[PDB]
C-alpha cells in the first residue's frame, strides 16, 4: 500500500494506489483506500484492511450522529480524537494505519495516525509499505503554497513512486481534493497507467467441452399459490 | 478411545465400537461400550479425549431424552445429529474443548430409512453410507470402497464388516481387544452378541 | 395533601417538607458555633449533661477531617458522624489524586453534593444535622454552614441549634464592633461567651464547653482541641461575663 | 420509599383470579373480532380492521395478520405495539428452532414457548401484562393443520374454529351451528366472513375494514402455502360469497 | 527523543528535539514534543508516542475540570496527576514525563516522572534517549538563577550534543519559555546549532 | 392522588410535579437578565445578602462551566450546584472525547435532555432551577440558552428569568421593536453591561448599589464575572449620563 | 402516625418513629447494670426466663479478651453487632497487632447503627448494649442505643426499671470509682445497683449474670455457682 | 494445524453477459484423508448465492448463520435480500468476530432483481470486501484459480460460454491441488433461471 | 439512593383501559396541530411554529427533524420527549440497521424500531409514556414514498394523508376532501399550507410555519462529487423565503 496525503494553497489532497495483496497474490486490482468519513472529512487506510475499513465506518457513523446532535459540520480533530482513542484501547490489535484528511469550519487539517493511537501533524505525508518510496518524492517536490494543479501532480507523483517501486502497491492511483469552499471531490481512477496488455490468443472454449454428469433446475423462487 | 466404526445397508445402521480402555502402561479394561442409546431408534458411538467422550454422551443423552417426554416424540436421526454438531461447534471456541468424536446411526421411522452421520470434535458433520474415526478409516475404507453396495442385507454388512476388523487386527500396532457390535433397524437397537 | 410523606416530593409551593422537617431535628439539638478569625477559625459547642454518670471531657462531639479542617454539628449526632465520615473520604482521594490538601471550599461543595444526593431520591432520609465547619488552606481562613438541604454559604459567624438566635444576635455584635478582625485568642474567648450566653434556652441541665481552632500562627495551619490552661481562660472569660 | 405507587399486578384477589390478566381480557373484548377455521385442507384467518378511516393506507398496512414463518401465521386481538413484541420473540425462536435442528420449528413449541413468556409476566416481575390474545394457524408434518389461542394469561388452547376480540360469545355460538369436520377451505372462508358479517358493530362489512389470510396444503406439487390477501382480492372474495 | 527543562530567575524553559523515528526510518522530523496540559503548565515526552499523547490528553482533561472548580492547579498538582496514572499502570506504559510550569507563588519549577511513575523535583531535567550523552555536560554547566539568554543557551548547546550524539534525536530544536509575561514558543534550525 | 407526588400524567396531561418544580425556580426571590452584543454577551442577575453573617464573596448564583461558557441560575442553590458541577463535568468530557470546545448550545441540549429523563423517569425528581448559559460561540457568535425543569430549551436574543420576569421581557421586547435588530449595537462589553443593568432599573424601578449586582461577561474564549469595584466604575458611568 | 410505617420518614416535628419503636423495644427487654473503677469495668445482668422449665436467656457476650457487652432487647441483633464487634477487634489485632480502643469500638458501633436509619427497606437494630472493657487509656463503659448514640460513662443501666438502679450509681459515684484494685468491692457495688431494679423477684444463682474485665484480667462471664458468692 | 486447509476445497465465482456464475469442489478431508465426495460448498438464500471455502464446521456455522439471518430480514423487510445487502450483512457479520474468527472465505454472486445487475464479491477471514467486475476466487487452490481465471476470463460472455469458461477453471485449478476435487457443482445464475450442473472428473 | 420503581407505572383499570397511555394522548390533543400529505412524487410534512415568547429565536427550536437522509419526522404533544425520541431514533437507524447492511433502513422498519422505544415505557418499570404522536415521512426503494403516525402506545398506522392534535378533527375532514391519487408535490404542498392557516390564529408566514419534504433526491446538498450511485438527500427543509413563495399563489 503507498497512501499520502499533502496540503495546498486552500486545500488538502489525499493520494492511494488500488492494489490490495494477500502475502505474494494480488486479491483486488482496482479497491478504494481512500475512505469517507463525513462529507468533506477522508482518510487513507493501510495495514490491515478490513480494519481500517472498519475503524473509519464506525468513526463516520458516531461523527455522522455527533453532526446531528450539534446541528454542526464535523471537524477533522473530532474523527481524529475518536480514532486515536479508539485505536490506542485495542493496543495495536487493530493494525490500521491512517492518513486523515478534511475541511471544515476551522480550515483544513492534515493528521496521520498509527495502530497503538499516537498521532502526527503535518504538511505532507505517507503510509504503507510504499511510504519511502513516496516520502523521497514529497521531500523532493514539497513547497509552501503550492497550487491545487500543482498538489494533485505532486500527490499523484508520490503514489506511482509507490507503485513502480514497491511490490506491496501497484495498479491504479486514487486522489481526493478537498478545497476549503467547495465540495470535495473525489477522483477514482485518477490514473491509469497499468491496463494489461491485449491477450496472445482467445481461450474461449467450443460449447460441449466440459463433461457433465447431471443437470438440474434450481429452485429460487417463494411457494406458489394455485 | 481407539477404533470406532459405521456402515449404513439397506435397512439398517451397523456401528462397531473397540472394547479396550487403555490408561498409558496398561489396558484397564476388555468390554468397554463406546456408545449410548440416545432414542429409542437413534444410537450414538464415541471416541476421543478421556473423561470428555462419556460426560459428552450422557449430556446429550439427556437432552434427546428431555425432548422426547416433552414433546411426547422421536425426534429425527437428522435432528438429532444437528443437535449434537451445534453443541460440537459451540465447543471448539469454548474455554476447554470437548475433545469428542462421534458417530450417529439411526432409522428414520417417517422416511424408512437408515441414516449414518460422523461427526468429528470441531463440528464437522458429514452424511456417509460408512464412515470412522481416527486412524480407523485409513485401514477399513479401501475394503468398503471395494465391496460396499447400498441394497446390502444386515447379514452382508456384518461380513464386511469382520474384513474391516481382521484388516485392523492385521496392521494395527495397538490391541484394541476386539470390538462390540449394534444394528440399528426399525425395531430399535439390538447387540450381537458373538463377534 | 400527602406531600410531606415521601422525600423529593415537590409540595404545590414548590417545598420539600421532608427537608424542612430535617431542619426541626436539627433545630432540636444543642448550640453549635463558628467564628472566623483574623488567621483561622473558632468552633465551639454545647454539651448537654444529662448526669452526673457521663465523664467529663470523654464524649468528644467536635471533629476533624484531614489535618486542617474542624467540623461541628447540631441535631441528630449519628448522621453529622455519617457525614464526617463521608468528608474524610472526599478529603482522602482529593490529596491521593492532586497531592494538596483539599481547599475548604471545595471540601465545602463535597459535604454540599452530598448532602443534596439524599433531597433527590424517595429512597433515602435527608441528613438531620446542620454542620458548621472550616479552616486555613492556601487563600487563607474560611468558614461554612451546610443546611439538610445541601445549601451552604461562607460566614463570618455561624450558629445553629436550639440556642441559634442568641448566639446569632452575639456574632452579629462582633462583626460591627471588629471590622479590622478578631484575633485567634480573642476568638476562642468570644466563642466560650456565646455557648455560656445561648445556654439560657437549654438552662434545666448544666453542660459542658468543648472548643477548637485552626490558626495560621497559633496552630500551624492544622486543626487543634483547645485544651487544659487555654480551655479555663476562656471558661472563665465567660462566667465573668454573664455575672 | 417506592412501596406506596405499586399497583402489583402479579396477585391473587380473594377469589383466586388474576386482576390484571382479568381486566387485559377486558381490554382484549374491545378489539376488532378475529376469526380462525380450520379445514380439512387448510386453514383460515379473518380479522376486523378497528381503523375505520377512508384516508389511511390499506395495501401497506398490517394490524391483524402476522406472518412468524412460512408455515405458521397469528391472527392479532389487544394492543398491536405489545403483540408486535411478542411476534418478533416468536419469529427468533422458530430461527433458533430450525438452526439447532435444521427442521421447520412444530406449531405447539412455538406456541407454548410465547404463552410461556405472557406467563412470566404475571406470576413474576412486577410489570403490566401483555394486553393481547392470538389465534395461531400453522403447519407441521406431525400434526397438520392446527389451530390455537392463547390470552394474557399464558393459558394456550386447540381449536377447529375459534374467534377473539369484539362479541366472541356471539361469534362461537355462530361457528359451534355451521361448523363441520369434513368442511373444505372454500366452505370455512364464506363460514369466517358471514360470522364476521353478523358480529360486526359496523353498519356493513367491506374489504376496506377486513384482513384475510389462508393456509392451504396445496402450493404447486405437495408443498404449504401462505397467502395474505391483498385489498383487490379481499373485494372479489366478499362479491363471491355474496356479502356485497 | 531529546528532551529537557530547566528552572531559571523569571521562570521555566522546556527543550526538545523534533525527530520520531520507526527503527532508524525518521517517520516524523518535525515533530512538537512540547506539550500543553494547562495555560502555564507544560511537559516533555519520551517513551511510546501513543502511551505519552494518551496520558497527556487525560491530564489536560483533569486539570481542565480542576480548573472548573478549584481554579487555578499548581504545577505540583500536574505532576501529581502525571505520576498517578504513569505508576499505577507502569505496567502497561513506557512514557518518561517531565511536567514544567509557571506560578507566580512557586515561580519556575520542574518534576521529572521515569519509567517507573516516582516523582522527582529538580532545578533541571534531562530525558529520553540522547539526554546519556549531555549528562557530563548540563552538570558541568548548569547553574541557578540564569538569565532567559543564559538559559536559551544552555538548552540550545546542551540539546546540540544530544542531536549530534544520538542517531534517535534530530531535526529543529523546539523551545517554550513560561514566566510571568506569558507563553513564548522558540525554534532553532540546524544551520544555527549544528555550528555551535 | 399520587399524579401529582411523582411524574406520572394527570387526567389533563399534566406533570405536576414538573409545574411544582418551576415554582420552586421564584423561591429565591432573584432576577436575572440576559443580552448579547456585537462581540460579547452579558448576564446580570440581582445579589441579596440578608445576613450580616455571611461572607457576600460566597454567596454566587453565577458560575463559570467552562473558560467560554457561563451559567447563571435561577432557583435554590443546592440545585443551581448540582447543575453546576455536572455542566463543568460533560463540557470537559466533551473535549476530551471531540477534540474542541463544547458549544454553549449543545451543552444546554444535554442539561435539557437529562433535565427530560427526570420527567419521565419517576426515582428522580426534576431540578427545581432555570439554567441561562451565555458564551461567544466560534461558530454561531454571541449566545443565549435556557434551560428549564420541564427538559424545554431554546436560544435567544435576550431573556429574563425570576418573579419579576415579565416586567424585564416587555422592557427588553420594546427595545428590540425599536432598533429593529437581534443584539445591542456596541462595541465594548462594558457599554452592553451598562445596557443590561440599565434597563433592569427601568424594568424593576429600583436603584443598585455596587453590593446589589453580580455580573457575567462572555467574550471570545473567555467568560468572567466582575468584581464589585468593575460593576461600581458601572454604576458610575450610568449616573454620569 | 402517618409518619412511622418506615425508617426513611421524619416526622412534621423531625422525629424517626421507628427509631423510637427500636428503643422501645430495649425498655421491655430485661434490666442490665454497667459501672467501673479505675483498675477495672463491671457487668451485671437479671437474666430472664420463659417459665419453670426454661433456660435463662444469657446477656453478656465476650468480644475479645480486653472487651465484651451485656444487651438489653431484642438478642438476634445484639448477636450482629456483637459478631461485627469480634471481626472489628480481630481486624485490629492481625492487620495492626493492636488491641481494639473502646472508644473506637464505640465509634463503630454507632456508624454501623446509622446506616439502617437513613436507608429504605432495612430497619433500626432493636437492641441496646452496655460494652466495657480495658484498653491503653484504663478502664471504659460505653452504652450504646440503635439510634446511634454511644456514650462513655462511668456507670448506666438499660432494660425495664432500669431508673431504680440509674439513681443508685448517682448516689454512688464517688464511692464506686475509687473501688481500685478490688473486684470483689466493685462487683457488690453492681449487685446493689441491680437490686434497686428488682420487684416481686429476687436475685437467685440461675438468674444472675456477671462479667469482669481489668488491668490484669481477661473479659471472664459468670454464671451459676461462680456467683453464688455475690448473692 | 492451519484452519484453513485441514479440510480443503475451492469455490470460484464469474460474471457474464446479463448472468453469474459460481462454482465448487465437492471435497471435505481430514488433511491427507478424503472423507466426503458430496460436501457442497455453494449455498443460496432467495436469489442470493453464497460460496464458503475452509474449516468446514465454520462452512456450516455459516450457513445455518445466514439463513436464519436472511428468514429474518424477509419477514421485516417483506421481500428477498439482494446481492449488494447481503455482502455488507456477511462482512459485518465476519468483522465482528475479529478476534476470534471463523476460518472460512465466503464468496456471493447474485443478480440485483430491481437492476437487473449482475454482482459478485468475495471476502476474507475477518470481512474485507473484494467488488470485482471480472472474477472471484477462494480456497486451498486460490493462486492455480487465479492463474486459470486471469487467462480465461474475458467479459460478457453469454451464460453457455460462461458455464464452459467457469468449468475449466475449476476443474484445472482442482487438479493441482492435492486437497481439492473428488467431484464438483457449477451454477449459472440469470434473473429468473438457475441452472446447476455436476461436472465428471477425475477422482483422486 | 436506589431506584426502586421496577413496577408498572401504566396498569389496567377494571373497565380495560391503560390509563397512562389515555392521558399521553390528552397532551398530544393539547399540543399544536402538525399534519403529513403523501403525493405521487414525494410528501410533505408541516407544524406551526408557536414560539414561547418573541425574544426567543424559533429557529433554534427544530420541530421538523431529518432522521435519515430520506426519513424526517415532525410531532404534537410534549417537545422534550420528542427531542429524546429523534436522538434515540437517529442512533437506532445506525446500530440496529446501518452498521449491519450498510444502508440506511427503509421508513416503516425505522417507524417499527421507534414505535418499538416508545412501547416499552407503557410496560417498563418505573417511567411514564412519551407524551408526543409523531408523523414520520420517509422514501426507500422498494416501498416508494410513504407516512406513518405514530401514538404513545407504540402503535402505528400508515396514511395517505393525517393531521395530530389540537385542531386535527377538523384538519382530517379537510384533508378527505382535498386528497386524490394524482396528487404531484406541489399540489400537496398548496394543500399542507391551506389546511394549516385553519389551525394557526396569529401570523401565517415563512417565519411561523416549519415545513419539509421527502421528494427528489438533491445531489446539491450531498457535499461531495465523485461517487454516481450516492445521488444526495431526498428529505429538504423548505427555507423561510420558499415558503412565502408559495404563500402568494395561495
Ligand atoms: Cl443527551
Ligand atoms: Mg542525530
Ligand atoms: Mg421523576
Ligand atoms: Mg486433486
Ligand atoms: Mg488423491
Amino acid at each position: 500500500t503507498t497512501i499520502a496525503g499533502l496540503v495546498f494553497q486552500d486545500g488538502v489532497i489525499l493520494g492511494a494506489d488500488t492494489r490490495a495483496t494477500n502475502d505474494s497474490v494480488v486479491a483486488d486490482k482496482s479497491c478504494e483506500k481512500i475512505h469517507f468519513i463525513a462529507p468533506k472529512i477522508y482518510c487513507c487506510g493501510a495495514g490491515v484492511a478490513a480494519d481500517a475499513e472498519a475503524v473509519t465506518q464506525l468513526i463516520g457513523s458516531n461523527i455522522e450522529l455527533h453532526s446531528l446532535y450539534t446541528s454542526r459540520e464535523p471537524r477533522v480533530v473530532s474523527a481524529l480524537q475518536m480514532l486515536k482513542q479508539h485505536l490506542f484501547k485495542y493496543q495495536g490489535h487493530i493494525g490500521a494505519y491512517l492518513i486523515v484528511a478534511g475541511v471544515d469550519p476551522t480550515g483544513s487539517h492534515l493528521f496521520s495516525i498509527h495502530a497503538h493511537g499516537s498521532t502526527d501533524v503535518g504538511y505532507y505525508l505517507s503510509l504503507g509499505s510504499g511510504s519511502l518510496a513516496a516520502m523521497a518524492v514529497l521531500e523532493s517536490h514539497w513547497k509552501q503554497d503550492l497550487t491545487k494543479e500543482e498538489a494533485i501532480k505532486l500527490a499523484s507523483d508520490a503514489i506511482q513512486a509507490g507503485i513502480w517501486n514497491d511490490l506491496g502497491s501497484g495498479s491504479n492511483v486514487d486522489v481526493c481534493v478537498m478545497e476549503i469552499g467547495k465540495d470535495a471531490e473525489y477522483l477514482r481512477n485518477y490514473l491509469t497507467p497499468n491496463v494489461r496488455e491485449e491477450k496472445q490468443k482467445s481461450y474461449k472454449f467450443p460449447r460441449g467441452t466440459t463433461a457433465v454428469l447431471k443437470e438440474s433446475i434450481v429452485n429460487i423462487c417463494d411457494i406458489q399459490e394455485e | 478411545m481407539d477404533i470406532i466404526l459405521g456402515i449404513r445397508v439397506q435397512d439398517s445402521v451397523i456401528l462397531a465400537s473397540s472394547k479396550a480402555v487403555t490408561r498409558g502402561i496398561s489396558v484397564l479394561k476388555d468390554s468397554d461400550d463406546k456408545t449410548r442409546q440416545l432414542s429409542p431408534h437413534t444410537l450414538m458411538s464415541f471416541a476421543g479425549e478421556a473423561g470428555d467422550t462419556v460426560q459428552f454422551a450422557e449430556y446429550i443423552q439427556a437432552n434427546i431424552q428431555l425432548y422426547s417426554i416433552r414433546e411426547d416424540y422421536e425426534l429425527s436421526p437428522q435432528a438429532v445429529s444437528s443437535f449434537v454438531r451445534q453443541e460440537l461447534a459451540k465447543s471448539i471456541r469454548s474455554r476447554r474443548p470437548y475433545q469428542v468424536n462421534v458417530l450417529i446411526g439411526g432409522y428414520d421411522k417417517k422416511k424408512n430409512k437408515p441414516e449414518l452421520y460422523q461427526i468429528d470434535y470441531l463440528g464437522t458433520k458429514v452424511e456417509l453410507p460408512y464412515g470412522a474415526h481416527g486412524y480407523s478409516g485409513f485401514y477399513t475404507f479401501s475394503l468398503l470402497d471395494h465391496h460396499y453396495r447400498p441394497d446390502m442385507t444386515t447379514e452382508e454388512g456384518l461380513d464386511l464388516l469382520k474384513l474391516c476388523v481382521q484388516e485392523l487386527e492385521k496392521r494395527m500396532p495397538m490391541d484394541f481387544k476386539g470390538v462390540i457390535v449394534k444394528i440399528v433397524d426399525k425395531d430399535g437397537i439390538r447387540q450381537v452378541d458373538d463377534f | 395533601t400527602g406531600y410531606d410523606l415521601s422525600n423529593s416530593v415537590f409540595s404545590p409551593d414548590g417545598r420539600n417538607f421532608q427537608v424542612e422537617y430535617a431542619v426541626k431535628a436539627v433545630e432540636n439539638g444543642t448550640t453549635s458555633i463558628g467564628i472566623k478569625c483574623n488567621d483561622g477559625v473558632v468552633f465551639a459547642v454545647e454539651k448537654l449533661i444529662t448526669s452526673k454518670l457521663l465523664v467529663p471531657q470523654k464524649n468528644v462531639k467536635i471533629q476533624v477531617v484531614d489535618r486542617h479542617i474542624g467540623c461541628v454539628y447540631s441535631g441528630l449526632i449519628p448522621d453529622g458522624r455519617h457525614l464526617v465520615n463521608r468528608g474524610r473520604e472526599e478529603a482522602a482521594s482529593f490529596k491521593k489524586l492532586y497531592k494538596t490538601p483539599i481547599p475548604i471550599p471545595a471540601f465545602a461543595d463535597r459535604l454540599g453534593q452530598y448532602v443534596q444526593a439524599h433531597t433527590l431520591y424517595n429512597s433515602v432520609r435527608p441528613f438531620g444535622v446542620s454542620t458548621i465547619f472550616g479552616g486555613v488552606d492556601k487563600n487563607g481562613a474560611h468558614l461554612y454552614m451546610l443546611e439538610p438541604s445541601g445549601s451552604y454559604w461562607g460566614y463570618k459567624g455561624a450558629a445553629t441549634g436550639k440556642g441559634r438566635q442568641s448566639a446569632k444576635a452575639e456574632l452579629e455584635k462582633l462583626v460591627d464592633h471588629h471590622p479590622e478582625g478578631l484575633s485567634a485568642r480573642e476568638a476562642v474567648k468570644q466563642a466560650a461567651k456565646i455557648i455560656y450566653l445561648a445556654h439560657e434556652d437549654n438552662k434545666e441541665k448544666d453542660f459542658e464547653l468543648e472548643i477548637s481552632w485552626c490558626s495560621l500562627s497559633e496552630t500551624n495551619g492544622l486543626h487543634k482541641f483547645v485544651k487544659g490552661d487555654l480551655l479555663q481562660e476562656a471558661i472563665d472569660f465567660a462566667q465573668k461575663e454573664i455575672n | 420509599g417506592s412501596r406506596r405507587y405499586d399497583s402489583r399486578t402479579t396477585i391473587f384477589s380473594p377469589e383466586g383470579r388474576l386482576y390484571q390478566v382479568e381486566y387485559a381480557l377486558e381490554s382484549i373484548s374491545h378489539a376488532g373480532t378475529a376469526i380462525g377455521i380450520m379445514a380439512s385442507d387448510g386453514i383460515v384467518l379473518a380479522a376486523e380492521r378497528k381503523v375505520t378511516s377512508t384516508l389511511l393506507e390499506q395495501d401497506t398496512s398490517t394490524e391483524k395478520l402476522y406472518k412468524l414463518n412460512d408455515k405458521i401465521a397469528v391472527a392479532v386481538a389487544g394492543l398491536t405495539a405489545d403483540a408486535e413484541i411478542l411476534i418478533n420473540t416468536a419469529r427468533i425462536h422458530a430461527q433458533n428452532y430450525l438452526k439447532t435442528y435444521n427442521e421447520d420449528i412444530p406449531v405447539e413449541i412455538l406456541v407454548r414457548r410465547l404463552s410461556d413468556i405472557k406467563q412470566g409476566y404475571t406470576q413474576h416481575g412486577g410489570l403490566r401484562p401483555f394486553g393481547v390474545s392470538f389465534i395461531y394457524a400453522g403447519y407441521d408434518d406431525r400434526y397438520g393443520y392446527q389451530l390455537y389461542t392463547s390470552n394474557p394469561s399464558g393459558n394456550y388452547t386447540g381449536w377447529k374454529a375459534i374467534s377473539v376480540g369484539a362479541n366472541t360469545s356471539a361469534a362461537q355460538t355462530l361457528l359451534q351451528m355451521d361448523y363441520k369436520d369434513d368442511m373444505k377451505v372454500d366452505d370455512a372462508i364464506e363460514l369466517a366472513l358471514k360470522t364476521l358479517s353478523k358480529t360486526t358493530d359496523s353498519s356493513a362489512l367491506t374489504y376496506d375494514r377486513l384482513e384475510f389470510a389462508t393456509i392451504r396444503k396445496g402450493a404447486n406439487d405437495g408443498e404449504v402455502y401462505q397467502k395474505i390477501f391483498k385489498p383487490q382480492e379481499i373485494k372479489d372474495i366478499l362479491v363471491k360469497t355474496g356479502i356485497t | 527523543t531529546s528532551i529537557m527543562a530547566v528552572t531559571f530567575k523569571d521562570g521555566v524553559i522546556l527543550g526538545a528535539d523534533s525527530r520520531t523515528t520507526t527503527g532508524a526510518y525518521i517517520a516524523n522530523r518535525v515533530t512538537d514534543k512540547l506539550t500543553r496540559v494547562h495555560d502555564k503548565i507544560w511537559c516533555c515526552r519520551s517513551g511510546s508516542a501513543a502511551d505519552t499523547q494518551a496520558i497527556a490528553d487525560i491530564v489536560q482533561y483533569h486539570l481542565e475540570l480542576y480548573t472548573s472548580q478549584y481554579g487555578t492547579p499548581s504545577t505540583e498538582t500536574a505532576a501529581s496527576v502525571f505520576k498517578e496514572l504513569c505508576y499505577e499502570n507502569k505496567d502497561n506504559l513506557t512514557a518518561g514525563i517531565i511536567v514544567a510550569g509557571y506560578d507566580d507563588k512557586n515561580k519556575g519549577e520542574v518534576y521529572t516522572i521515569p519509567l517507573g511513575g516516582s516523582v522527582h523535583k529538580l532545578p533541571y531535567a534531562i530525558a529520553g534517549s540522547g539526554s546519556t550523552f549531555i549528562y557530563g555536560y548540563c552538570d558541568k554547566n548548569f547553574r541557578e538563577n540564569m538569565s532567559k539568554e543564559e538559559t536559551v543557551d544552555f538548552i540550545k548547546h546542551s540539546l546540540s550534543q544530544a542531536i549530534k550524539w544520538d542517531g534517535s534525536s534530530g531535526g529543529v530544536i523546539r523551545m517554550v519559555v513560561l514566566t510571568a509575561a506569558g507563553v513564548e514558543r522558540l525554534i532553532f534550525y540546524p544551520d544555527e546549532y549544528e555550528q555551535l | 392522588g399520587y399524579d401529582r407526588h411523582i411524574t406520572i400524567f394527570s387526567p389533563e396531561g399534566r406533570l405536576y410535579q414538573v409545574e411544582y418544580a418551576f415554582k420552586a425556580t421564584n423561591q429565591t426571590n432573584i432576577n436575572s437578565l440576559a443580552v448579547r452584543g456585537k462581540d460579547c454577551t452579558v448576564v446580570i442577575s440581582q445579589k441579596k445578602v440578608p445576613d450580616k453573617l455571611l461572607d457576600p464573596t460566597t454567596v454566587s448564583y453565577i458560575f463559570c462551566i467552562s473558560r467560554t461558557i457561563g451559567m447563571v441560575v435561577n432557583g435554590p442553590i443546592p440545585d443551581a450546584r448540582n447543575a453546576a458541577l455536572r455542566a463543568k463535568a460533560e463540557a470537559a468530557e466533551f473535549r476530551y472525547k471531540y477534540g474542541y470546545d463544547m458549544p454553549c448550545d449543545v451543552l444546554a441540549k444535554r442539561m435539557a435532555n437529562l433535565s427530560q429523563i427526570y420527567t419521565q423517569r419517576a426515582y428522580m425528581r426534576p431540578l427545581g432551577v432555570i439554567l441561562t448559559f451565555v458564551s461567544v460561540d466560534e461558530e454561531l457568535g454571541p449566545s443565549i440558552y435556557k434551560t428549564d425543569p420541564a427538559g424545554y430549551y431554546v436560544g435567544y436574543k435576550a431573556t429574563a428569568t425570576g418573579p419579576k420576569q415579565q416586567e424585564i421581557t416587555t422592557n427588553l421586547e420594546n427595545h428590540f421593536k425599536k432598533s429593529k435588530i437581534d443584539h445591542i449595537n456596541e462595541e465594548s462589553w462594558e457599554k452592553v453591561v451598562e445596557f443590561a443593568i440599565t434597563h433592569m432599573i427601568d424594568a424593576l424601578g429600583t436603584e443598585f448599589s455596587k453590593n446589589d449586582l453580580e455580573v457575567g461577561v462572555a467574550t471570545k474564549d473567555k467568560f468572567f464575572t466582575l468584581s464589585a469595584e468593575n460593576i461600581e466604575e458601572r454604576l458610575v458611568a450610568i449616573a454620569e449620563q | 402516625n402517618n409518619y412511622d410505617g418506615d425508617t426513611v420518614t421524619f416526622s412534621p416535628t423531625g422525629r424517626l418513629f421507628q427509631v423510637e419503636y427500636a428503643l422501645e423495644a430495649i425498655k421491655q427487654g430485661s434490666v442490665t447494670v454497667g459501672l467501673r473503677s479505675n483498675t477495672h469495668a463491671v457487668l451485671v445482668a437479671l437474666k430472664r426466663n420463659a417459665d419453670e422449665l426454661s433456660s435463662y436467656q444469657k446477656k453478656i457476650i465476650k468480644c475479645d479478651e480486653h472487651m465484651g457487652l451485656s444487651l438489653a432487647g431484642l438478642a438476634p441483633d445484639a448477636r450482629v453487632l456483637s459478631n461485627y464487634l469480634r471481626q472489628q477487634c480481630n481486624y485490629s489485632s492481625l492487620v495492626f497487632n493492636r488491641k481494639l480502643a473502646v472508644e473506637r469500638a464505640g465509634h463503630l458501633l454507632c456508624d454501623k447503627a446509622q446506616k439502617n436509619t437513613q436507608s429504605y427497606g432495612g430497619r433500626p437494630y432493636g437492641v441496646g448494649l452496655l460494652i466495657i472493657g480495658y484498653d491503653k487509656s484504663g478502664a471504659h463503659l460505653l452504652e450504646f442505643q440503635p439510634s446511634g448514640n454511644v456514650t462513655e460513662l462511668y456507670g448506666t443501666a438499660i432494660g425495664a426499671r432500669s431508673q431504680g438502679a440509674k439513681t443508685y450509681l448517682e448516689r454512688t459515684l464517688d464511692t464506686f470509682i475509687k473501688i481500685d484494685g478490688n473486684p470483689d468491692e466493685l462487683i457488690k457495688a453492681g449487685v446493689e445497683a441491680i437490686s434497686q431494679s428488682l420487684r416481686d423477684e429476687s436475685l437467685t444463682v440461675d438468674n444472675l449474670s456477671i462479667a469482669i474485665v481489668g488491668k490484669d484480667t481477661p473479659f471472664t462471664i459468670y454464671d451459676g455457682e461462680a456467683v453464688a458468692k455475690y448473692i | 494445524s492451519d484452519p484453513s486447509s485441514i479440510n480443503g476445497g475451492i469455490v470460484v465465482a464469474m460474471t457474464g453477459k446479463d448472468c453469474v456464475a459460481i462454482a465448487c469442489d465437492l471435497r471435505l478431508g481430514s488433511q491427507s484423508l478424503g472423507v466426503s465426495n458430496k460436501f457442497e460448498k455453494i449455498f443460496h438464500y432467495g436469489h442470493v448465492f453464497l460460496g464458503i471455502t475452509g474449516l468446514a464446521t465454520d462452512v456450516t456455522t455459516l450457513n445455518e448463520m445466514f439463513r436464519y439471518k436472511t428468514n429474518l430480514y424477509k419477514l421485516k423487510e417483506e421481500r428477498a435480500i439482494e446481492p449488494e445487502t447481503f455482502t455488507q450483512l456477511v462482512s459485518s457479520s465476519l468483522y465482528e468476530r475479529r478476534f476470534g474468527p471463523y476460518f472460512v472465505g465466503p464468496v456471493v454472486a447474485g443478480i440485483n432483481s430491481k437492476s437487473g445487475k449482475p454482482f459478485i464479491a468475495g471476502f476474507d477471514l475477518i470481512g474485507c470486501i473484494d467488488e470485482a467486475k471480472d472474477f472471484i476466487v477462494s480456497g486451498t487452490a486460490s493462486d492455480q484459480l487465479f492463474g486459470m481465471c486471469e487467462s480465461l476470463y474475458e467479459p460478457n460472455l453469454e451464460p453457455e460460454d460462461l458455464f464452459e469458461t467457469i468449468s475449466q477453471a475449476l476443474l484445472n485449478a482442482a487438479d493441482r491441488d492435492a486437497l481439492s476435487g473428488w467431484g464438483a457443482v457449477v451454477y449459472i445464475i440469470k434473473k429468473d433461471e438457475v441452472v446447476k450442473r455436476y461436472l465428471k472428473m477425475r477422482q483422486d | 439512593m436506589t431506584d426502586r420503581y421496577s413496577f408498572s407505572l401504566t396498569t389496567f383499570s377494571p373497565s380495560g383501559k391503560l390509563g397512562q397511555i389515555d392521558y399521553a394522548l390528552t397532551a398530544v390533543k393539547q399540543g399544536v396541530t402538525s399534519l403529513g400529505i403523501k403525493a405521487t412524487n414525494g410528501v410533505v410534512i408541516a407544524t406551526e411554529k408557536k414560539s414561547s415568547s418573541p425574544l426567543a429565536m424559533s429557529e433554534t427550536l427544530s420541530k421538523v427533524s431529518l432522521l435519515t437522509p430520506d426519513i424526517g419526522a415532525v410531532y404534537s404533544g410534549m417537545g422534550p420527549d420528542y427531542r429524546v425520541l429523534v436522538d434515540k431514533s437517529r442512533k437506532v437507524a445506525h446500530t440496529s440497521y446501518k452498521r449491519i447492511y450498510g444502508e440506511y433502513p427503509p421508513t416503516k422498519l425505522l417507524v417499527s424500531e421507534v414505535a418499538k422505544i416508545m412501547q416499552e415505557a407503557t410496560q417498563s418499570g418505573g417511567v411514564r409514556p412519551f407524551g408526543v404522536s409523531l408523523l414520520i415521512a420517509g422514501h426507500d426503494e422498494f416501498n416508494g414514498f410513504s407516512l406513518y403516525q405514530v401514538d404513545p402506545s407504540g402503535s402505528y398506522f400508515p396514511w395517505k394523508a393525517t393531521a395530530i392534535g389540537k385542531g386535527s378533527v377538523a384538519a382530517k375532514t379537510f384533508l378527505e376532501k382535498r386528497w386524490n391519487d394524482e396528487l404531484e408535490l406541489e399540489d400537496a404542498i398548496h394543500i399542507a399550507l391551506l389546511t394549516l392557516k385553519e389551525s394557526v390564529e396569529g401570523e401565517f408566514n415563512g417565519d411561523t410555519i416549519e415545513l419539509a419534504i421527502i421528494g427528489d433526491e438533491n445531489p446539491d446538498l450531498l457535499g461531495y462529487t465523485g461517487i454516481p450511485t450516492d445521488k444526495g438527500p431526498r428529505f429538504r427543509k423548505l427555507t423561510s423565503q420558499e415558503i412565502n413563495d408559495r404563500l402568494e399563489a395561495l
